[PDB]
């Protein structure tokens, strides 16, 4: 127990030690170099912010489950958790928006030069963390502190019935946030495949075949991550709203704190791996 | 014709040779002079005070 | 900050923001070279492309094409064609029927045989590192009503084969082709051309989409 | 050219002898002739503001007379007037061609001059009572690119050299006059004296020829390098002026003798040079080169007092103001650079 | 150039009347424009201003809310709408065409008004002297004391000057004292330092008759001052 205990702790640990750090540099670097001439570039200025914001918000968390009891106010309660819930919804939606930019690019090239300039790129960014905003500050204010079991716990309530109107709440979350995104970012990069498997310069000679190989490695990578690590959350919480015979466990805890692990595990690697294949950026390394 | 450019151009040559040639010495000497005369006035050789300097952060 | 340094400051902001949007007006223009060799049907390309320095300008399927064509200049190419870079695709034309007569400027070279001299100079240059050529060829009628008489070998001794029209076209295709020295960014394009028209403009089209995708997946993270 | 054999030798012997002269009262070094000179410390320079504007590389920069106001071109089509301490813009002058490669301007705040790749030179009017940058002249008549265009102390001569030819002219009548002559390459540097009535160019041959505006006729030729020469400028006496090639090696001559005076170099710089100017001093030297830096070199010795590498592309211009306060540079990357 | 207003008449109390000004042979967009009032037997005052590209419309002190003035440029027009009628703004209106960068001349090109008519801080700047006979060919000075000191950290100060023949409109003869106007003979001058500030002719001629007046532009408030008549 001890031992799964020091772990998930190792594990967070590890895996928030090696994201927060992670971020810090990528969001500089890309501060001195190239800033803001493509819009690649304040796409991915984007990216860092984000995650920048979910490496602070995962400590606290996990020292709840290291503790089971939450130490501090209400303050926090509120402030720990929509600096959660936004985080999320702003990477999901500009993981989103640079797929749909890359098909447009890669797909209309005549109509892609009046709408690629990062004129219209930063008006982009501000519709976004502005979009979602809107969309996590209703969180901000209906968070609750409640006492159970000698211990405090900070949960959401509604003045529905709690478990016919309030509980879709949830049920949207799970739609909006991985169905259309999935769907839209799959169908996207589809089309982006067949039209460069098309064109005549990336094609021909097995001699820079190879290089279709990357793109095509790469186009398939990100898309199997997104699909991976986010999904594990997603799946349980609708188990959890399916079955009923188990509940308040000394096994499924650790699950459930060893799925949410893999989550922001999921953000730690996500601007990572915008940094560690970008062609650009390694230019700039070399 | 070229010849007559030559003559020219010889010509245009022969006005090239008749020149009255200086010792070198001499004109390295008043090089260091004019170096020298004017080694206070210049702000890139000597530095300028922030205030006395017009450009200033 | 002085009352009047304030209008100063207004005047050179405006100044700034005018300048901002002509360029951007310009950077959705694609920007093409027609560095031909003396009187090689380059009037004509141009003749019907739009149905010192020379200045094209047209428009197709809503995309404006200005074209630069260079004659006159007869100076050392190597220190102005340093302010060309940049352009999307180098139109070179080549001359079909122009393996029979001599060129005026001597009697030994041929115009072909130099036609591939030029060729070759202009596709090496260290500005031109990654930059496609588009090549055309002309008079296919002239190259098609003497080719039985005038025999091919004339030129190019290292000839095996008949007096067709199909062969002969195989041939100087891929002997213009294979000049390039580097094949893995820099591509190479090749169509015949004659009087017929709307079957030109549109390859000059095509070759500049291409190029378009190139750049794009170049400057996105992609490629 | 059997004659000209003969008194190319002749002069060869002059210099010759003038070399004998000079190896008789000197080291000719004329670095050991100044062997019991101080050295001067190390110059570490700074920037004091960075000057945006253009989109493409900038062409040309050329300082004005009250060393307040710039002038640049670019390759957009665009000769942008500046002020210099506080980086305003006055004035933002569009072109009808856009391929020029030089600029100049007048000393007298009235004119500006442009052209490059067009055959045609353009001089503009500034002060119009009608409120707006208008054209005043369009000179034509040459059958090449303009590499320089000059103004001859007044609103009313502009000094010109092309593909081969160097032409003066007067800007009312709008004609040619005292047309220059005897280059073989391509011309592609002019300078002039401070108190300019002889002046002195260089074309794509290692050779520079040296006019006077009363005739018009070569007042003197100068050889040695091994390469072109992108820029070369004058002395503050008069009496010198520094050169550039691309070889890597800027070389010093004097007018009286004819021969160089010293050279710098370095193995560790095997790129080229592209414009040479000089401090009201006497001493210091900024070269731009196309290392991304601009190492300057005390004149009178040959060693480095600072590396002004600020930059991110070759450096096309480099000019130092006309009090010797401070020095402006630029390069393909768009941004001048003020350093002092 | 040619620049002409034109909306003038009678008015009477609390209604309200617009000014119109045409200006035709220079370009009006680049240019910033002032008004300038002079009511009859009186001084000059200064009204708006509308910088290029609408940016920094300012106004008066007395008139400020009362007024509004706006311009129109595929037109080339001007628009200035004024509020109330207190019959203390009966004047004539000029305007008044400047520009301003390094080395500009500001208030260059003035236009005859229209006498319009109703039916019935700031550095303080004025001039003591209020007039001076004058004979031809004697040297004349005239003398302008201000109540701060126009120099600025720049090196430069703000002051102007302006002549009025007797039948027509003013024009520049002295902006920033070391300085002088364009399509003004030589014979005039000025100096000065701190307060004390100086114009000076040299040799004067019939022509040279009329009022003279001298001005600040170093604060927002635009400060004028009484004439130094010059009768003969
Ligand atoms: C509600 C189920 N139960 C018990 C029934 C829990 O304990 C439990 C499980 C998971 C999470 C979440 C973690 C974060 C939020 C933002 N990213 C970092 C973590 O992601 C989520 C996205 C969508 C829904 C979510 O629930 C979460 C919260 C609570």
């Amino acid at each position: 127990s001890l031992a799964l205990a020091i772990a998930i702790t190792a594990l967070y640990s590890a895996v928030c030690a090696v994201g927060l750090l992670g971020n810090v540099l990528v969001m500089f670097g890309i501060v001195r170099y190239t800033k803001m001439k493509t819009a690649t570039n304040i796409y991915i200025f984007n990216l860092a912010l984000a995650d920048a914001l979910a490496t602070s918000t995962l400590p606290f968390q996990s020292a709840k489950y290291l503790m089971e009891t939450w130490p501090f106010g209400e303050l926090l309660c509120k402030a720990v958790l929509s600096i959660d819930y936004y985080n999320m919804f702003t990477s999901i939606f500009t993981l989103t928006m640079m797929s749909v930019d890359r098909y447009i690019a890669v797909c209309h090239p005549v109509k892609a030069l009046d709408f690629r300039t990062p004129a219209k790129a930063k008006l982009i960014n501000i519709c976004i963390w502005v979009l979602a905003s809107g969309v996590g500050v209703p969180i901000m204010v209906m968070a609750v502190t409640r006492p159970r079991d000698g211990a405090v716990v900070c949960m959401l309530q509604f003045p529905s019935p709690s478990w016919y109107w309030d509980t879709v709440t949830k049920i949207c979350v799970f739609l909006f946030a991985f169905v259309v995104p999935i769907l839209i970012i799959t169908v996207c990069y589809g089309l982006m495949l067949l039209r460069l498997r098309s064109v005549r310069l990336l094609s021909g000679s097995k001699e820079k075949d190879r290089s279709l190989r990357r793109i095509t490695r790469m186009v398939l990578v990100v898309v199997g991550a997104f699909v991976v690590c986010w999904a594990p959350i997603h799946i349980f919480v609708i188990v959890w709203t399916l079955v009923d015979i188990d509940r308040r466990d000394p096994l499924v805890v650790a699950a459930l704190h060893l799925c949410i692990a893999l989550g922001y595990a999921n953000s730690s690697l996500n601007p990572v791996l915008y940094a560690f294949l970008d062609e650009n950026f390694k230019r700039c390394f070399r | 014709a070229s010849i007559a450019q030559a003559r020219k151009l010889v010509e245009q040559l022969k006005m090239e040779a008749n020149i009255d040639r200086i010792k070198v010495s001499k004109a390295a000497a008043d090089l260091m002079a004019y170096c020298e005369a004017h080694a206070k006035e210049d702000p890139l050789l000597t530095p300028v005070p922030a205030s006395e300097n017009p450009f200033r952060e | 900050l002085s009352a009047e340094d304030k209008a100063a400051a207004e005047r050179s902001k405006m100044i700034d923001k005018n300048l901002r949007e002509d360029g951007e007006k310009a950077a959705r223009e694609v920007k093409l070279l027609l560095l031909g060799a003396g009187e090689s049907g380059k009037n004509t390309i141009v003749k019907q492309m739009k149905i010192g320095i020379v200045e094209t300008h047209f428009t197709f399927k809503d995309l404006h094409f200005k074209m630069f064509d260079v004659g006159a200049q007869r100076s050392e190419r190597k220190k102005w064609i340093h302010c060309f870079e940049g352009v999307t695709a180098i139109i070179f034309c080549v001359a079909l029927s122009a393996y029979d007569l001599v060129l005026a400027e001597d009697e030994e070279m041929n115009r072909m045989h130099a036609s591939m001299k030029l060729f070759d100079s202009i596709c090496n240059n260290k500005w031109f590192t990654d930059t496609s050529i588009i090549l055309f060829l002309n008079k296919k009628d002239l190259f098609e009503e003497k080719i039985t008489h005038s025999p091919l070998t004339i030129c190019f001794p290292e000839y095996t084969g008949a007096n067709k029209y199909d062969e002969a076209a195989s041939y100087i295709q891929s002997k213009f082709e294979d000049l390039n020295k580097r094949k893995d960014t820099k591509e190479i394009y090749t169509h015949f051309t004659c009087s017929t028209d709307t079957k030109n403009v549109q390859f000059v089209f095509d070759a500049v989409t291409d190029v378009i995708i190139k750049n794009n997946l170049k400057d996105c993270g992609l490629f | 050219g059997s004659e000209l054999d003969q008194l190319r030798q002749e002069a060869e012997q002059l210099k010759n002898q003038i070399r004998d002269a000079r190896k008789a009262c000197a080291d000719a070094t004329l670095s050991q002739i100044t062997n019991n000179i101080d050295p001067v410390g190390r110059i570490q320079m700074r920037t004091r503001r960075t000057l945006r504007g253009h989109l493409a590389k900038i062409y040309a920069m050329h300082w004005g007379t009250d060393s307040r106001l710039l002038v640049s071109a670019s390759q957009d089509g665009k000769l942008i007037i500046w002020d210099s301490y506080t980086t305003n813009k006055v004035h933002a002058i569009p072109l009808r061609s856009s391929w020029v490669m030089t600029c100049a301007y007048a000393p007298s705040g009235n004119y500006v001059a442009c052209g490059g790749l067009d055959n045609i030179c353009s001089i503009y009017n500034l002060k119009t009572r009608e409120g707006n940058v208008r054209v005043s002249r369009e000179l034509a008549g040459h059958t090449g690119y303009l590499s320089c265009c000059r103004f001859l102390d007044d609103n009313q001569i502009v000094t010109s050299s092309g593909d081969t030819t160097c032409a003066l002219w007067d800007i009312e009548t709008g004609q040619q006059t005292t047309t220059f002559t005897g280059h073989t390459g391509d011309v592609m540097s002019l300078s002039l004296a401070p108190d300019t009535r002889l002046f002195v160019s260089g074309a794509c041959d290692a050779s520079a020829k040296l006019w006077d505006v009363r005739e018009g006729m070569c007042r003197q030729t100068f050889t040695g390098h091994e390469s072109d020469i992108n820029a070369i400028c004058f002395f503050p006496n008069g009496n010198a002026f520094a050169t550039g090639s691309d070889d890597a090696t800027c070389r010093l001559f004097d007018l009286r003798a004819d021969q160089e005076l010293m050279t710098y170099s370095h193995d560790n710089i095997i790129c080229g040079i592209t414009s040479v100017s000089f401090s009201k001093s006497g001493r210091l030297l900024l070269a731009g080169y196309d290392d991304f830096n601009c190492n300057v070199w005390d004149a009178l010795k040959a060693d480095r007092a600072g590396v002004l590498a600020g930059h991110d592309n070759r450096v096309s211009c480099l000019g130092v103001t006309d009090d010797g306060m401070a020095v402006a540079t630029g390069s393909w990357d768009s941004f001048l650079k003020i350093w002092n | 150039v040619q620049l002409v207003e034109s909306g003038g008449g009678l008015v009477q109390p609390g209604g309200s009347r617009k000014l119109s000004c045409s200006a035709s042979g220079f370009a009006f967009s680049s240019f910033g424009m002032h008004w300038v009032r002079q009511a009859p037997e009186k001084g000059l005052e200064w009204v708006a201003y509308i910088s290029s590209g609408s940016g920094t419309i300012y106004y008066a002190d007395t008139v400020k809310g009362r007024f509004t003035i706006s311009r129109d440029d595929p037109k080339n027009t001007l628009f200035l709408q004024m509020t109330s009628l207190r019959s203390e703004d009966t004047a004539m209106y000029y305007c008044v065409r400047s520009i301003y960068y390094y080395g500009s001349s500001p208030f260059d090109f003035w236009g005859q008004g229209t006498t319009l008519t109703v039916s019935s801080s700031d550095i303080v700047m004025t001039q003591a002297t209020s007039s001076v006979p004058v004979t031809p060919g004697e040297s004349v000075s005239i003398s302008c004391r201000s109540s701060k000191s126009l120099l600025h950290s720049n090196g430069n100060t703000y002051l102007y000057w302006f002549l009025q023949r007797p039948g027509q409109s003013p024009q520049l003869l002295i902006y920033r004292m070391s300085n002088l106007a364009s399509g003004v003979p030589d014979r005039f001058s000025g100096s000065g330092s701190g307060t004390a500030f100086t114009l000076t002719i040299s040799r004067l001629e019939a022509e040279d008759v009329g009022v003279y007046y001298c001005m600040q532009h170093l604060e927002y408030p635009l400060t004028f001052g009484a004439g130094t008549k010059l009768e003969l």
